[PDB]
C-alpha cells in the first residue's frame, strides 16, 4: 500500500504537499469527498496538507502528536480495502 | 495542479501514435544489415560519448 | 520510459482517463470527454494566452 | 464559594432539569412589533421577560408584583438578565449521534461497542443493518447485515432476528451493552490464554470499560434524543441602525434544526414512505452534527454570505474562540496610554502624569473626596464641579494621586521588569515624562513610543505595587544578579569626559585640600576639569563589623575625579573614581555600592550619577563635525597595493594557473587584509592624534576626537561602525549568501557612488526582514517554555536532600571561558568543602555561598563545589527554597511563594531576539597531567596511549587546573605524565590520517591466518617499492577466507607467539578491512610501531528549540549499554552485529551498528558503559538512560548556555536546570514491586517515590522505574487540569476526553485559578490558598 509510505514520507519530511496527497493516492478512487476524508484524515494525525511546498521560520512542531496517530493510520490502511462516498446526504437520495 | 498522468496521455489524445511518438522527440539508429554482418547505419556521431 | 509507464494505448482511452481526472464521479462517453478536452485548451472561449 | 470544576456526560432527564420549555416553532420575531414570538428561538415565556419588571402582555408593569407569572401570556416578572442564563430543549423525533463521540478519531463509541468507524458509519447513514440479538439463528451480536441479506433471514425466520438500522439501532447495541458482564469474560480471557497480540490488547479493553464503569456515565448517553439550546442574549438578534438586524449563526443552525425536526414529526404522523423518512433522519443528524461542529466532516453549511457559519464549537476552541482570549483580550477599565518623554528631573521612583489624562484615571476618588471635605453636597454636583474643572477640584486631585502608585507598561513585554510602578507628579502637558535610567528596562526610546498606565484600585493592590513593583525595588535584573540601572548614553559620555587627564592643563601641579576647594575652583574658573593635581582625600572602608574607621591621604589625582568624588556615598574606595570610567566602570561601581552598602544608598547614588552626568556633558559641549571623521592618509596606498594584487590574481587565472573558485577565495582573501590594515592605520590615526606639549618638547596622549570620545567610552558606537565612517565600509554579501569579490571601498564621509549603494541597499533589507523573523520565533520559543513550567512554585524550606551537581569552571579548547565564581554564586552547598590539605571543614553544607563565600572559596584555589540543584530536588509540586539558591532579581533568597517557573521561562526568552543564526601545543605556563591514561612507551622514546578517554589538564603551582586539552588516541606525547613543562613546547603531535594497530613488544611480524589472495589484496606501491599485503573488507575477497580473521601478531625473536600481558592470547591483533599492514612477515620491530595502519551545527534560536524539545541528532554517536569484552558477530547484512560479554554478567547486549559509519572499538576490547563506541553527536536520551540524571543535565546547561555566551549574553544556570527538571518529570515502570503498578507504564516519578516511599515504611519492597526524557511540548501536553489544557490544546479532544471519563478538576495551578478568576496560588494569593487547603483538609 504506497498510501503507508506516503505517510511515512510525510512524517520524514514534516509536511505533504497536494501533489504528494494526490500521487499516492489508490488509482481508483473517483470520489473527491473520499479525497476529502483521507486528507482530514492524514491531517487529525498529521502532518498538515498545504498546497504548496513552503526555512528558518519554525512551524507547528508536533501538536497532533498522540497514540491517535496509529489508530488513524490504521484507518488509511482500512481505507483502501472498501470504497463508498456516503458523505452527501444528496448523493444517497439520489442513489 | 490537480493530478499526475503519463506525459504521453496527451500525446495519443492529440491523435499521434506510438510511432508517432517515438517518432517526434527519439532519432532512429537505421540498421541496413545484408542479411549477416549486423550492418548498421553507424555514424562517429553515435560513437561520441561511448 | 513514460511510453512505458502509460497504461492508455489509444486516444479513446486516454480522454477516458483524463475525463477521470478531470471529473470526479460522472461516468466517460464518446461525447464528454471530447467536450472536456476540446473546452479546456483549445477552446477560443475558455482559453487565452494574449 | 465553589471547589471544583466535574464534566461528565449529560443523560436526556439532566437536559431536561436545565431547560425551563420546550423551544417548538423555528420563528424568531415579528418583524412589524419586534415582541419576541409566541414558542420559538427569542421567546418572552421560556427565557424570562424582555423589559425589566415587566410583563409582554404589558398588564403588569411594576417592581412590586415581581414574582407572578402574567396569565394571560405566561411571562415571569422578573430582571432581563434572566435573559440570558435560561436554556431551552428540543425533542428530537428520533435519536441522533453526538458528533464529538463519534468523529474524534479514537472513536469512543467505535472503542465502546468494538466496531470499525466505518461499520458504524454505514449503519448511522441508513446503508446496512445491525444485529442487536441474534439469539436462536445462527447471526450474532455486531454483525451487519445488508438490505438484502435482512429480508433473506427474515423469509428464513421473521422474528428473533432484531436488526434495526441508523442512531436508532446504535443506542439499542448500547443500551443493551453490560460493562460489568463483559469485563469480567474479558478477564477470564486474559488470565487463561497469554500472547503479546492478546495481553496488551485485552487488558487495554479492560482498562476502558473500568474507566467508562467508573466515571458513572452510561454507554448510551452518546446519543442524543433531547437538544438544549442556548440562551438567547448569548446568541442575540440585536437592531441596528436603518431598521437593519444583525445576529449571529447559530440562530440560523438552530432554525435548521426545528423546521427539519417538525418536518420529521409530520411526516411520521402520516406513515409516510420510508424512503423520504430515511431521507429526512439523514438530513436532521446533518444538521444536529453541523450545528455541535460544523465542518467537522461534511462540508460545512454555508450562510448567504458564501461563509462557512460558525456553531458552538467554534464559539469555544479557535484562537477566537471564548477559550484562548488570553492570547490577546480582556479590555481594563481605569487605565489609559500616551507617548513618553524624557523629564530628567524626577527620581527613579516617580514619574510624570498629565493632569488631563489624571483627573479622568481618578474620577471616583476625586467624587469620594469632594463629598468626603464637604464642598459638595452630592455626587452629582461633585461631577459638575469636576466637570467644570473649579480651582479646588486640581487641590483635592493633588490631595488623592499623593501615595497612589500607577502601573506603566509597555508593548512587548518580554520579562517582568516590562511592568513597573510609579508615583505619579502631575505634569501639564500630554506625554507621560519616563526617568531615563528606567528606560533600559522597557527597551524604550522616545522617537515615538507609547506607554500605558493601569490604576491599582483596592488596598492589596496599592500595598502589592509598592512592595513588589516599585521601581526602587528592581535595580538587578530577575536573569542575572547585575543591575538593569546603568546610566546609558549622556551620562556615560559626561562621566567619561569629567574623569579625565590632559598633559598641560590650567591648574595643573596644585595642591587642592578636599573636594570642595576642586569643585571651588574649575566653577570659579581657574583650573580646567581635568588637570592633574594633588588632592587630600578622606576614605572611608567598613573593613570591621559594620563600623566605618576612617583613613585620610594625599592622592594623585584630577580635579574631575575629585569633584565626582564628593556624591559618593560612605567607605566606598577611592580607587572606584580614579580611571576613565567608561560604561563598564560605572556599572561596577554601582554593583559593589549595591553588594557592600545596601539598596537605599545605591537608588540614591544612581539619582546622583545621573544629575552629574548629565550636568557634567552639558559643560563639554560635545558636538559632532564633518572634520572629526579623519580618513587616513595611507589609505589610497592600501588600496592601490590590494588592487595590485587582485590584478595580479586575475592574470594568473587568464594564465590558467588557478580556478575560478580559487581565484574568488584569493581575491577575498588579501581584499579582507587589505581592509584590516585600513582599519588598523585609521584607529591609530584617530587614537593618539592629539599631541600635546607640558613645559616642553611634546607629548602625545589619547585624542579628544569627539567620535573618538563616544566610541571609547560606550556611550554609542564601536570599532566597526568607526571604520565604515572614516575607514572603508568593506565586503558586502550578496542574495544567495556568497560575498561579492570587490568591496566597497568607500565610507559615509566620501560619498558611495551609484553602483555601491545597490549593494549596501539589498544588505539593509536582508536585515530588516530578518529582525521581523527573529521577533517572530522568540515570542514562540518563550510561549511553550512558560506553558511547560507554570505551574512549579517554592513550596517548602528545605527538602533535606544531600544529592547535587558538581560545579567545576569551564574549560573549553583552551583557556577559561568562564570561572567558577559566576557558576557558584548564590548557591547552596549541599556538602562542605574542604581545603586542599582538608585542614578542617570550611564551609558548612548549607552556606548561601554570598560575595565573602565565593572570595574566601577563591583565596584557597578550590575548583570543585557540589552545589545543591534544582534537577535534583526532593519535595513533591515544588521545590524547597534551599535547593533553588536565592532571587536574583532581590538579593536574599527565594521565598515560599515565588513562581520559578514562569520568571525562569521569561529571563531564558527574553535575548531571544538578540541571538542570530595539528598538534597540541601549550599556550600556558603549567604542570602536566593526564586523565585516563593507559599508554606504551614506544621505542622512539616518544608516548603513544592505548587509553580511550586520555585527557591532559594543566596545573598550576597551587593546584587548581589551568587549561584542558584533549589526547587523542595514538598521540605522540613529546613529554610523559605528570611532569613539568613550558610553553612553547608542543605537548602532543599526532596525524589524523593513520590509526595505529600499535602493539606492545618488539619481536617478529607474523601472519597469523592470513592466506594471500583470499584474506589479502596483494598491493604493490610501486612509487616506493612497498610490497604490501594489505587486508580487504568482507565484500572483495572470495569465500576461501570469507569469515577468517587475518591476524598480524609479535611473537619472540625463536618464533613461538609471545603472549600479552593479561589473558592467554598471543598478541595477534586481528586485521579490520583497508588497513594499511605496509610491512610483511619476517621483520620483527619495535614495541608500538605502527604495522597495520587504519586509514581515515546551527547556532541560534532553531538550536536552543532543538535542544529543548530533545530530539534524536542525525546520527546518534552510539554508546555502549553494559560493560564488558566487545566482539563481533553476524555480517553482511549491512549492519556488522557488536555484542559485548562482562566480565561475569550476562551478554545479551546486542546491536545492528550501520556499516554506513565507522567504528573506534577494536574487536578485542573491555569497554566501559557511558563510553563512545561510533562518533557523532550524542543524543540527550542515550545521556539520560546511560550516565544519569546528572549527566543530560549538564549537557544540556552548556550547549544552551554554550549557545547564549556565542553572543555575549549572560543567563545563569538555575532558569535552564528549571527548565530540565519539567522535562525529565515522568518515569516508566520496570519491575512492578509491590504497589499496584503494571509492568510497562509511563507515570509521573512524583506518585512513584510517594509509593515507594510508603512502601519502604509498611515493610514490602519499593518499585522498580527510570526516568525518561520528553521535550518541552511533549510535556507540557500531560497536566491534569482539563481546563488548563483545553485553553492551549485542540478543545474538542480534551473536552472529549475528559466528559467520557468524569474527571474533576481541583483549581490548583496558575492557568486554572486564572481563567477561572480566583487568587492564583503563587505569590500573595499563596497564604489564602493554603488556608482553603486546611479547611478543605477538615
Ligand atoms: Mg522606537
Ligand atoms: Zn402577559
Ligand atoms: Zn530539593
Amino acid at each position: 500500500s504506497q498510501l503507508k509510505l506516503l505517510v511515512t514520507r510525510g512524517k520524514e519530511q514534516g509536511y505533504l504537499t497536494y501533489a504528494e496527497v494526490n500521487d499516492h493516492l489508490p488509482e481508483d478512487i473517483v470520489d473527491s469527498d473520499q479525497i476529502e476524508d483521507i486528507i482530514q484524515m492524514i491531517n487529525d494525525m498529521g502532518i498538515q496538507v498545504m498546497e504548496e511546498a513552503p526555512d528558518d521560520l519554525m512551524l507547528a512542531e508536533n501538536t497532533a502528536d498522540e497514540d491517535a496517530a496509529e489508530a488513524a493510520a490504521q484507518v488509511l490502511s482500512s481505507v483502501e480495502s472498501e470504497i463508498g462516498r456516503t458523505t452527501d446526504p444528496v448523493r444517497m437520495y439520489m442513489r | 495542479r490537480r493530478r499526475k498522468l503519463p506525459a504521453t496521455i496527451i500525446l495519443r489524445a492529440l491523435n499521434y501514435t506510438t510511432e508517432q511518438i517515438l517518432d517526434l522527440f527519439f532519432e532512429k539508429v537505421i540498421f541496413e544489415i545484408r542479411d549477416n554482418k549486423l550492418q548498421m547505419e553507424l555514424v562517429p556521431e553515435r560513437l561520441r560519448g561511448e | 520510459e513514460t511510453l512505458r509507464v502509460d497504461p492508455t494505448n489509444d486516444r479513446l482511452s486516454a480522454l477516458v482517463e483524463i475525463y477521470r481526472m478531470m471529473r470526479p464521479g460522472e461516468p466517460p462517453t464518446r461525447e464528454a470527454a471530447e467536450s472536456l478536452f476540446e473546452n479546456l485548451f483549445f477552446s477560443e472561449d475558455r482559453y487565452d494566452l494574449s | 464559594e465553589f471547589d471544583a470544576i466535574k464534566i461528565a456526560l449529560a443523560s436526556p432527564d439532566m437536559i431536561r432539569s436545565w431547560s425551563f420549555g420546550e423551544v417548538k416553532k423555528p420563528e424568531t420575531i415579528n418583524y412589524r412589533t419586534f415582541k419576541p414570538e409566541r414558542d420559538g428561538l427569542f421567546c418572552a415565556r421560556i427565557f424570562g421577560p424582555v423589559k425589566d419588571y415587566e410583563c409582554l402582555c404589558g398588564k403588569y408593569k411594576r417592581l412590586k408584583h415581581r414574582g407572578v407569572i402574567c396569565e394571560k401570556c405566561g411571562v415571569e416578572v422578573t430582571q432581563t438578565k434572566v435573559r440570558r442564563e435560561r436554556m431551552g430543549h428540543i425533542e428530537l423525533a428520533s435519536p441522533t449521534a453526538h458528533i464529538w463521540f463519534l468523529k474524534s478519531l479514537p472513536s469512543r463509541i467505535g472503542l465502546l461497542l468494538d466496531m470499525p468507524l466505518r461499520d458504524i458509519e454505514r449503519v448511522l447513514y441508513f446503508e446496512s443493518y445491525v444485529v442487536i440479538e441474534g439469539g436462536m439463528t445462527n447471526l450474532e451480536r455486531q454483525q451487519i447485515l445488508t438490505e438484502e441479506q435482512y429480508l433473506d433471514a427474515l423469509e428464513e425466520f421473521g422474528d428473533e432476528f432484531d436488526a434495526k438500522m441508523g442512531a436508532e439501532a446504535i443506542q439499542a447495541l448500547l443500551k443493551s451493552m453490560d460493562l460489568e458482564q463483559e469485563c469480567e469474560q474479558l478477564r477470564e480471557e486474559l488470565n487463561e490464554t497469554n500472547s503479546e497480540t492478546k495481553r496488551k490488547k485485552l487488558t487495554k479493553r479492560i482498562k476502558l470499560l473500568e474507566a467508562f464503569v467508573q466515571s458513572g456515565n452510561k454507554p448510551e448517553w452518546m446519543i442524543l434524543t433531547v437538544l438544549p439550546v442556548l440562551p438567547p442574549d448569548l446568541r442575540p438578534l440585536v437592531p441596528l441602525d436603518g431598521g437593519r438586524f444583525a445576529t449571529s449563526d447559530l440562530n440560523d443552525l438552530y432554525r435548521r434544526v426545528i423546521n427539519r425536526n417538525n418536518r420529521l414529526k409530520r411526516l411520521l404522523d402520516l406513515a409516510a414512505p420510508d424512503i423520504i423518512v430515511r431521507n429526512e433522519k439523514r438530513m436532521l443528524q446533518e444538521a444536529v452534527d453541523a450545528l455541535l461542529d460544523n465542518g467537522r466532516r461534511g462540508r460545512a453549511i454555508t450562510g448567504s454570505n458564501k461563509r462557512p457559519l460558525k456553531s458552538l464549537a467554534d464559539m469555544i476552541k479557535g484562537k477566537q474562540g471564548r477559550f484562548r482570549q488570553n492570547l490577546l483580550g480582556k479590555r481594563v477599565d481605569y487605565s489609559g496610554r500616551s507617548v513618553i518623554t524624557v523629564g530628567p528631573y524626577l527620581r527613579l521612583h516617580q514619574c510624570g502624569l498629565p493632569k488631563k489624562m489624571a483627573l479622568e484615571l481618578f474620577k471616583p476618588f476625586i467624587y469620594g473626596k469632594l463629598e468626603l471635605r464637604g464642598l459638595a453636597t452630592t455626587i452629582k454636583a461633585a461631577k459638575k464641579m469636576v466637570e467644570r474643572e473649579e480651582a479646588v477640584v486640581w487641590d483635592i486631585l493633588d490631595e488623592v494621586i499623593r501615595e497612589h502608585p500607577v502601573l506603566l507598561n509597555r508593548a512587548p513585554t518580554l520579562h517582568r521588569l516590562g511592568i513597573q510602578a510609579f508615583e505619579p507628579v502631575l505634569i501639564e502637558g500630554k506625554a507621560i515624562q519616563l526617568h531615563p535610567l528606567v528606560c533600559a528596562a522597557y527597551n524604550a526610546d522616545f522617537d515615538g513610543d507609547q506607554m500605558a498606565v493601569h490604576v491599582p484600585l483596592t488596598l492589596e493592590a496599592q500595598l502589592e505595587a509598592r512592595a513588589l513593583m516599585m521601581s526602587t525595588n528592581n535595580i538587578l535584573s530577575p536573569a542575572n544578579g547585575e543591575p538593569i540601572i546603568v546610566p546609558s548614553q549622556d551620562v556615560v559620555l559626561g562621566l567619561y569626559y569629567m574623569t579625565r587627564d590632559c598633559v598641560n592643563a590650567k591648574g595643573e601641579g596644585m595642591v587642592l585640600t578636599g573636594p570642595k576647594e576642586a569643585e571651588r575652583l574649575y566653577r570659579s574658573g581657574l583650573a580646567s576639569l581635568h588637570a592633574r593635581v594633588k588632592v587630600r582625600i578622606t576614605e572611608y572602608e567598613k573593613d570591621a563589623n559594620g563600623e566605618l574607621v576612617a583613613k585620610t591621604s594625599l592622592k594623585d589625582t584630577t580635579v574631575g575625579r575629585a569633584i565626582l568624588w564628593m556624591i559618593v556615598p560612605k567607605g566606598l574606595p577611592y580607587s572606584i573614581v580614579n580611571q576613565a570610567l567608561g560604561k563598564k566602570a560605572i556599572s561596577k561601581m554601582l554593583n559593589t555600592c549595591y553588594r557592600i552598602l545596601g539598596l537605599k544608598p545605591t537608588v540614591i547614588f544612581a539619582d546622583q550619577i545621573m544629575y552629574t552626568g548629565f550636568a557634567y556633558a552639558a559643560r563639554s559641549g560635545a558636538s559632532v563635525g564633518i572634520d572629526d571623521m579623519v580618513i587616513p592618509e595611507k589609505k589610497h596606498e592600501i588600496i592601490s597595493e590590494a588592487e595590485a594584487e587582485v590584478a595580479e590574481i586575475q592574470e594568473q587565472f587568464q594564465s590558467g594557473l588557478v580556478t575560478a573558485g580559487e581565484r574568488y577565495n584569493k581575491v577575498i582573501d588579501i581584499w579582507a587584509a587589505a581592509n584590516d590594515r585600513v582599519s588598523k592605520a585609521m584607529m591609530d590615526n584617530l587614537q593618539t592624534e592629539t599631541v600635546i606639549n607640558r613645559d616642553g618638547q611634546e607629548e602625545k596622549q589619547v585624542s579628544f576626537n569627539s567620535i573618538y570620545m563616544m566610541a571609547d567610552s560606550g556611550a554609542r558606537g564601536s570599532a566597526a561602525q568607526i571604520r565604515q565612517l572614516a575607514g572603508m565600509r568593506g565586503l558586502m554579501a550578496k542574495p544567495d549568501g556568497s560575498i561579492i569579490e570587490t568591496p566597497i571601498t568607500a565610507n559615509f564621509r566620501e560619498g558611495l557612488n551609484v553602483l555601491q549603494y545597490f549593494i549596501s541597499t539589498h544588505g539593509a533589507r536582508k536585515g530588516l526582514a530578518d529582525t521581523a523573523l527573529k521577533t517572530a520565533n522568540s515570542g514562540y520559543l518563550t510561549r511553550r517554555l512558560v506553558d511547560v513550567a507554570q505551574d512549579l512554585v517554592v513550596t517548602e524550606d528545605d527538602c533535606g536532600t544531600h544529592e547535587g551537581i558538581m560545579m567545576t569552571p569551564v574549560i573549553e579548547g583552551g583557556d577559561v571561558k568562564e570561572p567558577l565564581r559566576d557558576r557558584v554564586l548564590g548557591r547552596v552547598t549541599a556538602e562542605d568543602v574542604l581545603k586542599p590539605g582538608t585542614a578542617d571543614i570550611l564551609v558548612p553544607r548549607n552556606t548561601l555561598l554570598h560575595e565573602q563565600w565565593c572570595d574566601l572559596l577563591e583565596e584557597n584555589s578550590v575548583d570543585a563545589v557540589k552545589v545543591r540543584s534544582v534537577v535534583s530536588c526532593d519535595t513533591d509540586f515544588g521545590v524547597c527554597a534551599h535547593c533553588y539558591g536565592r532571587d536574583l532579581a532581590r538579593g536574599h533568597i527565594i521565598n515560599k511563594g515565588e513562581a520559578i517557573g514562569v520568571i525562569a521561562a521569561q529571563s531564558i526568552g527574553e535575548p531571544g531576539t538578540q541571538l542570530t543564526m595539528s598538534s597540541i601545543q601549550v599556550k600556558n605556563k603549567g604542570s602536566i597531567k593526564l586523565s585516563n591514561v593507559k599508554s606504551v612507551v614506544n621505542s622512539s622514546g616518544k608516548l603513544v596511549i592505548t587509553s580511550r578517554n586520555t585527557e591532559l589538564k594543566l596545573i598550576d603551582e597551587f593546584g587548581r587546573t589551568k587549561e584542558s586539552y584533549k589526547v587523542p588516541y595514538g598521540a605522540v606525547l613529546a613529554k610523559g605524565d605528570g611532569e613539568q613543562v613550558a610553553g612553547g613546547e608542543t605537548v602532543a603531535n599526532w596525524d589524523p590520517h593513520t590509526m595505529p594497530v600499535i602493539t606492545e613488544v618488539s619481536g617478529f611480524v607474523r601472519f597469523t591466518d592470513m592466506i594471500d589472495g583470499q584474506t589479502i589484496t596483494r598491493q604493490t606501491d610501486e612509487l616506493t617499492g612497498l610490497s604490501s599485503l594489505v587486508v580487504l573488507d568482507s565484500a572483495e575477497r572470495t569465500a576461501g577466507g570469507k569469515d577468517l580473521r587475518p591476524a598480524l601478531k609479535i611473537v619472540d625473536a625463536q618464533g613461538n607467539d609471545v603472549l600479552i600481558p593479561g589473558t592467554d592470547m598471543p598478541a595477534q591483533y586481528f586485521l579490520p578491512g583497508k588497513a594499511i599492514v605496509q610491512l610483511e612477515d619476517g621483520v620483527q620491530i619495535s614495541s608500538g610501531d605502527t604495522l597495520a595502519r587504519i586509514p581515515q551545527i546551527t547556532g541560534g534560536l532553531p538550536r536552543v528549540a532543538d535542544l529543548f524539545e530533545a530530539r534524536r541528532p542525525k546520527e546518534p554517536a552510539i554508546l555502549a549499554e553494559i560493560s564488558g569484552i566487545v566482539s563481533f558477530g553476524k555480517e553482511t547484512k549491512g549492519k556488522r552485529r557488536l555484542v559485548i560479554t562482562p566480565v561475569d554478567g550476562s551478554d545479551p547486549y546486542e546491536e545492528m551498528i550501520p556499516k554506513w559509519r565507522q567504528l573506534n572499538v577494536f574487536e578485542g576490547e573491555r569497554v566501559e558503559r557511558g563510553d563512545v563506541i561510533s562518533d557523532g553527536p550524542e543524543a540527550p536520551h542515550d545521556i539520560l538512560r546511560l550516565r544519569g540524571v546528572h549527566a543530560v543535565t549538564r549537557y544540556i546547561v552548556n550547549e544552551v548556555q554554550d549557545v547564549y555566551r556565542l553572543q555575549g549574553v549572560k543567563i545563569n544556570d538555575k532558569h535552564i536546570e528549571v527548565i530540565v527538571r519539567q522535562m525529565l518529570r515522568k518515569a516508566t515502570i520496570v519491575n512492578a514491586g509491590s504497589s499496584d503498578f503494571l509492568e510497562g507504564e509511563q507515570v509521573e516519578y512524583s506518585r512513584v517515590k510517594i509509593a515507594n516511599r510508603e512502601l519502604e515504611a509498611n515493610g514490602k519492597v519499593g518499585a522498580t522505574y527510570s526516568r525518561d526524557l520528553l521535550g518541552i511540548t511533549k510535556a507540557s501536553l500531560a497536566t491534569e487540569s482539563f481546563i488548563s489544557a483545553a485553553s492551549f490544546q485542540e478543545t474538542t479532544r480534551v473536552l472529549t476526553e475528559a466528559a467520557v471519563a468524569g474527571k474533576r478538576d481541583e483549581l490548583r495551578g496558575l492557568k486554572e485559578n486564572v481563567i477561572v478568576g480566583r487568587l492564583i496560588p503563587a505569590g500573595t494569593g499563596y497564604a489564602y490558598h493554603q488556608d482553603r487547603m486546611r479547611r478543605r483538609a477538615a
